[PDB]
């Protein structure tokens, strides 16, 4: 028989902007790529103690600087790279967590962890300038966004996109916002939550947050954007695997990637 | 963290 495998690639996009001047962002992308294998094979592992080699090649692998294998199962060209994967220590670490993870129906395990080769503002998928107007007992904030293509390998939305922003001062009121958000007094920080961020978003994917405040003890120190978003279907690196040799087949491989630390300062 | 969400082999 031959074995279905999994694969997945899982990027994280650190990101900081200042003020509206692009040569002063700093990018920095992180991504892991996991294998995930069905319960099935240490069954199947037990019918044969000489399985077929578990090879591969990653595709697009010189967009990746700072590559670590996988110690205990990889290591020892130009666009891409091959691997063999050490049998006997996957075999190994697979019947240990399958004997303590029973109940489990597939299992994963890390097999490279990179950095991707980031080129500024450019590289990054939600673009942001932020501006505040801080007056003694007035304060205006303005978010601006463009949803950024170029980033990614495949065009792809962003989901669960989250921009929140701590409001010193002592707000006692907010007046002018669009798009609606919510005020929590507790954490004396405002967040607005847009569901869907794409080419096929409500204005192309380029929009303006705005908020005016009213204060008691101010002016207000601007304090720094916090981002979050999620996505699905695409990487930000462009890498792909393939299987080489007979023995396995992919059933699935999954791309996706999120927002890790994102912030815009004034 | 589970880069599948749930089972990739059903
Ligand atoms: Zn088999
Ligand atoms: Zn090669
Ligand atoms: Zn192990
Ligand atoms: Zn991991
Ligand atoms: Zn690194
Ligand atoms: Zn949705």
């Amino acid at each position: 028989d031959t074995l279905p495998v999994a694969a997945a690639f899982t990027e994280t996009v650190n990101a900081y902007f200042k003020g509206a001047d692009p040569s002063k962002c700093i990018v920095k992308i992180t991504g892991e790529m996991v294998l995930s294998f069905p319960a099935g094979i240490t069954r199947h592992f037990a019918n044969n103690p000489s399985p077929a080699a578990l090879t591969f090649r990653v595709i697009n692998f010189s967009r990746l600087e700072h590559v670590l294998p996988n110690p205990q199962l990889l290591c020892c060209d130009a666009n891409t790279k091959e691997f063999w994967v050490n049998m006997p220590n996957l075999m190994t670490h697979l019947k240990k967590v399958s004997e303590q993870k029973p109940q489990a129906t597939y299992y994963n395990v890390d097999m490279l962890k990179y950095q991707v080769s980031a080129q500024g503002i450019q590289s990054t998928p939600l673009n942001l300038a932020v501006n505040w107007r801080c007056e003694p007992s007035s304060t205006d904030l303005r978010i601006d966004y463009k949803y950024n293509t170029d980033a990614m390998t495949t065009a792809v939305a962003l989901n669960n996109v989250q921009f929140l922003v701590p409001i010193d001062g002592g707000v006692t009121k907010l007046q002018a916002v669009l798009p609606p958000a919510v005020w929590n007094a507790e954490q004396q920080r405002i967040l607005w939550k847009i569901p869907d961020i794409s080419q096929k978003s409500e204005n192309g994917g380029v929009g303006s947050l705005l908020a005016r405040f009213q204060l008691s003890e101010g002016p207000s120190k601007p304090s720094p954007l916090v981002v979050q978003f999620t996505s699905e279907g695409s990487t930000l690196s462009g890498c792909d695997i393939e299987l080489v040799g007979a023995g396995y087949r992919f059933s699935l491989i999954k791309k996706r990637f999120a927002a890790g630390k994102y912030l815009a300062d004034n | 963290y589970d880069p599948f969400g749930g089972d990739p082999f059903k």
